[PDB]
């Protein structure tokens, strides 16, 4: 069931054709960027993951 | 990069004991600190999936 | 016809009178920042040239 299974893969993600698979082992994942925002007693930090 | 309750490995009720003088620094960003002081707050952003 | 080719030159940059000139070559130009964005199909990624 085609429709079903390609429903399950994020809207951002559409994979072409081909996929020479070579191994017996694929990691797969995104590269997402952290905007983080820390605040306490001692008072307020403010970062970025790239 | 995450954090699951899992990892303690043991079903049941516990206290945990949390050593805060041997925390090692592996990956810090500007955000990053060592001595938290009182109410800590949180609050982080993700953007740009590829 | 100063008035003509004072006119050629950009809006920001002003030039000071002297200018000792000390070789046969001369480099001009600016430094100017770039604050790409770009998105495909595999997903987003932001960047920036200082």
């Amino acid at each position: 069931m085609s429709s079903l299974l390609n429903s399950l893969l994020p809207e951002y993600f559409k994979p072409k054709t081909n996929l020479n698979i070579n191994s017996s082992r694929v990691q797969y994942g995104f590269n997402a960027r952290i905007d983080m925002q820390y605040e306490d007693d001692s008072g307020t930090r403010k970062g970025s993951r790239p | 990069g995450r954090f699951l309750y899992t990892d303690v490995k043991y079903e049941g009720q516990t206290a945990f004991l949390v050593d805060m003088d041997t925390v090692k620094a592996r990956d810090h960003c500007w955000v990053s600190i060592v001595d938290p002081n009182g109410t800590m707050n949180l609050s982080y952003k993700m953007t740009n999936f590829r």
